[PDB]
């Protein structure tokens, strides 16, 4: 390979992702907001955060870094959240190493002044000598193996599913749903408030519980109906009258208790409820009636894969149906992948579905650094685009 | 001529690519398969350095009939 | 003995530097730092027994 | 390898643990307990030069490492080079043809820290193999070390409790999570500072001693009996009360937050039990009996995952008309602390507060009684990449 180091950041819409080119595992995996802390003072870290949330002081902001785009817009804190990477995680010069950051799949539209904001945050304020811009989406499909995949990250911003065929984004086609992982902060929080006595400025407090015992809901208590949670019903009653007459009861009943830390206090949630909160995902018209079905995640399976086909459709369709990657923090739940696996196979019935997963709990919350970690790897330079500050010189010209 | 030239080279950056992904996959699973390795045959030393001072305690404990008499 | 022929008479060959280095395809715009190779032309003792616990 | 020309450095923020060779017998105690510490006289012209003592009171005492970290990484292989020649000069003036045999390739094992930079790595690979020109170095972490103390279980969580710091490192899969390490700034002092809030009459003397002291125990006999009596360094004989059982319960309650808010984050549900049922609590401060126990209980306080005494009691006066429990899917169920190799005769004498570098003498009788080069740079492996060959034999 090549003689080099190269520093891999990825700044997703809830985790900072950062480490070096010479390892597997990131350096750190830190939140994409921080603390304003009020003089000023913008606390990064996790422990940091945590800590300094836990206090619960007034004055104290969490604020995001990251929108629901994939895109950075506070760019001067996320340049000091990038100096809290290299000063006091990294331990490294931001001059001394080439740097290879992630991008949301997008149109095409946003990503020539995020580039001219990516010049102005490793040139001019890093000094960084070469950063490369990968697309996380693709990035993620490259390090599964795929030049053309299906790729689906279901983050805290929402569904961010991606056609790819042959290297290429199929731009036209990429579709960011707004359900995700920080929509599921803000159902499971809605439904225990009555369980939990508690029913931007107190974002501290948000934050807080969104990182302690609400990410403790959505890694333990829910589960997602792998059919449609009408169907999932339907499915498992004609099953048990199955195994009820074959030998000679309701699982949504079975009672899943969530211990609640700030109050010492059994949280007893049935199936259907932790069912409940993963069917606005996928019908988020049981929450409100503004939000169609086609906003939830189920039919913008279809609707992805058949404005790709106008990227000769129907070729392109068995190549999206059968290239299909799942990834994301919030696709851990279990019963993401057999949903997705169901919802679009009553969309795509004549195609079979062969969807791919990176099934480590770790892996698939860090690959789209994983993505960018494969690609800082590369033995070549010319396999992709290494802005040097020649690239940002030729764009100051005019 | 100009056109059989960009098909190859986008075909040669695709499969490259995937090669070295490929590499570095296998590379995955061949650096954790050593620290899951090398951990248990830490864990087998320590059986070995426990069977070896063991018998040393063992054989003191019947030769204190010698050092009592 | 001395410190250096105490470490030159054990141990028994290139040396290396943290150095910019910009690669090739000719030569890259950009350049960083990393390990290359060293090309051809590119004290006091403190005595033992003193920290032993006892 | 030669088991005698295996040399184990373990350097601290206060003190560096060194032994050259193994007893091959049974693993034995450090003798060299050295102070990380080396001496710079400001050269004029601006050179350095790196002492053992302070030459001619020109020279400022560098202490390289403070808290774990390297602050001074010349100094530090300086006085890396300071130790081994040390070992040099006395093996050449002991054995006097130890060029031959105890000299004639010498495998070095320096325990690393986790917030050692990777530059700082890198350098000590640069130094090691050009000035100090050792053939062969592992670069082992002192958290890695530590499981490799124990029994080698898979996952383990290691409490490095210092003299100013405590380490809070989770471990599995024999490997570490450096997005999750995290390292408080409070340790064998938090004790010290803490008696100094209960006793204000005593000195650092009377307290450092006072914590160094027999009757100093954390309750989770001594226990019966309101005072007691210790001596000081100096042979007096100071009474104490109720307050040689207390001073510990805000480093305890400070790394009982810091690790419940560490294994928390552990996604994968069941990496994170084993971790939770192999708690390690290390370090010099550590010495201190009862400790661990209350450190141990303090976890079952705050994070031992169990129905709430108020609700089982309900139930079970509910039942008074057989209990069945409540079972809930939170991680934490058991919490318990590891257990201790109990098979060493003289790390059972002297204790086990240094057990760091007790792992490192079975990993240099793992990897340097045993030909494989995977796990330590060579002379050819530093010939082709140098320093950037030291992420190829990481752990």
């Amino acid at each position: 390979t090549l003689n080099r180091k190269c520093v891999v950041i990825h700044n997703g819409s809830h985790r900072t992702v950062a480490g070096f080119s010479n390892v597997e595992l990131p350096q750190c995996i830190i939140p994409s907001s921080y603390i304003k802390r009020t003089e000023a003072e913008f606390i990064f870290g996790t422990y940091n955060m945590i800590d300094a949330a836990a206090e619960k002081r007034n004055g104290d902001e969490v604020y995001t870094l990251v929108d629901s785009q994939g895109l950075p817009y506070n760019w001067d804190a996320l340049e000091m959240q990038w100096r809290y990477l290299y000063d006091t995680q990294l331990k490294v010069s931001p001059e001394e190493l080439p740097l290879v950051i992630t991008m949301p799949a997008t149109n095409g539209k946003p990503d020539m002044a995020i580039l001219e904001r990516y010049y102005e945050l490793a040139f001019d304020k890093l000094n960084v000598p070469v950063f490369q811009i990968v697309i996380e989406p693709l990035a993620i499909a490259l390090s599964m193996g795929k030049s053309s995949a299906f790729v689906i990250d279901i983050g805290a911003s929402g569904c961010n599913v991606t056609p790819i065929i042959d290297g290429i984004v199929v731009k036209n086609a990429v579709v960011r749903s707004k359900f995700g992982g920080d929509f599921l902060d803000f159902q499971v929080h809605e439904r225990l408030a009555p369980l939990i006595k508690e029913e931007q400025k107190r974002s501290t407090d948000v934050w807080y519980e969104a990182s302690t015992w609400i990410q403790q809901f959505k890694s333990t208590m829910l589960q997602v109906s792998e059919k449609d949670l009408f169907e999932l019903e339907r499915y498992y009653k004609e099953q048990a009258d199955i195994y009820a007459k074959q030998q000679e009861n309701n699982p949504l009943v079975q009672k899943k208790n969530f211990l609640f830390k700030p109050l010492n206090k059994t949280l007893t949630l049935d199936l259907k409820e932790c069912y409940q909160f993963a069917e606005y995902l996928f019908k988020p018209q049981l929450i409100s009636d503004k939000f169609s079905p086609e906003d939830g995640l189920g039919p913008l399976m279809a609707k992805s894969v058949k404005k790709a086909g106008a990227s000769s459709p129907e070729q392109v369709y068995s190549l999206l149906l059968t290239n299909v990657i799942i990834t994301g923090s919030t696709s851990l739940i279990e019963g993401m992948e057999q949903r997705i696996i169901k919802e679009l196979s009553i969309r795509f019935p004549q195609y079979k579905l062969t969807t791919f997963a990176n099934q480590v709990m770790m892996d698939r919350k860090i690959q789209g650094w994983l993505g960018a970690l494969t690609m800082a790897n590369l033995p070549s330079w010319s396999l992709g685009k290494w802005y040097s500050k020649e690239d940002y010189e030729t764009l100051k010209r005019d | 001529e100009k056109r059989k030239k960009e098909r190859n080279l986008h075909l040669q950056k695709i499969n490259s690519i995937i090669d070295f992904i490929k590499e570095r996959q296998s590379e995955q699973w061949s650096r954790q398969e050593r620290c899951f390795q090398f951990g248990r045959l830490g864990a087998s030393l320590h059986n070995q350095m426990e069977k070896d001072e063991q018998k040393r305690i063992e054989r003191t404990a019947k030769q204190r009939l010698a050092a009592l008499k | 003995m001395d410190p250096q022929t105490l470490i030159t008479k054990a141990n028994k060959k290139e040396s290396w530097r943290y150095d910019w280095y910009q690669p090739s395809k000719e030569k890259y715009p950009f350049r960083y730092k990393t390990w290359l190779r060293n090309q051809e032309d590119e004290e006091d003792i403190l005595d033992l027994k003193e920290f032993d616990r006892r | 390898f030669r088991q005698d020309s295996i040399l184990i450095i373990y350097p601290r923020s206060q003190t560096t643990l060194v032994q050259f060779g193994l007893n091959e017998e049974t693993f034995t105690v450090p003798e060299l307990e050295i102070p990380t510490q080396i001496y710079r006289t400001t050269r004029q012209d601006g050179s350095y030069t790196y002492h053992s003592t302070n030459k001619d009171n020109k020279a400022e005492l560098i202490k390289p490492i403070q808290n774990g970290e390297i602050i001074d990484i010349s100094a530090f292989t300086q006085f890396l080079r300071l130790i081994f020649v040390s070992i040099l000069s006395d093996r050449a003036n002991k054995n006097q043809d130890a060029f031959e045999a105890e000299l004639s390739n010498i495998p070095l094992l320096l325990i690393t820290h986790h917030s050692w930079s990777q530059s700082d790595l890198e350098i000590i690979t640069q130094y090691v193999f050009e000035s100090l020109e050792i053939n062969n170095l592992i670069q082992l972490p002192a958290s890695l070390a530590a499981t490799y103390s124990m029994i080698s279980l898979q996952n383990c969580c290691i409490i490095d409790v210092g003299t100013h710091h405590t380490d809070i490192i989770p471990i599995v899969d024999y490997a570490q999570l450096d997005h999750l390490v995290s390292s408080i700034p409070m340790g064998g002092q938090s004790i010290n500072d803490s008696l100094k809030k209960l006793l204000p009459q005593w000195d650092d003397d009377q307290i450092e001693s006072l914590k160094k002291s027999p009757i100093f125990e954390v309750l989770s006999k001594n226990s019966d009996l309101e005072f007691n009596t210790f001596w000081d360094e100096k042979g007096n004989e100071i009474k104490v009360g109720k307050q040689r059982f207390q001073g510990c319960n805000n480093l305890i309650k400070n790394i009982s937050n810091r690790v419940g808010l560490t294994l928390d984050n552990i996604d994968d549900i069941n990496k994170a039990k084993a971790v939770w049922e192999n708690i390690i609590i290390v370090g010099g401060t550590t010495s201190i009996s009862g400790f661990k126990e209350a450190l141990l209980g303090q976890l079952l306080k705050d994070h031992l995952i169990i129905e709430p005494e108020e609700e089982k009691s309900k139930r079970e006066e509910e039942a008074k008309s057989f209990v069945p429990t409540i079972e809930y899917v939170q991680c934490p169920t058991v919490i318990k602390l590891a257990k201790y190799p109990d098979y060493f005769p003289e790390w059972k004498k002297s204790g086990y507060s240094e057990i760091i570098f007790l792992g490192a003498q079975i990993v240099s009788k793992q990897i340097f009684t045993h030909p494989k080069d995977t796990f330590y740079i060579t002379r050819e492996k530093y010939n082709m990449k140098g320093p950037a060959a030291l992420w190829d034999v990481q752990f």
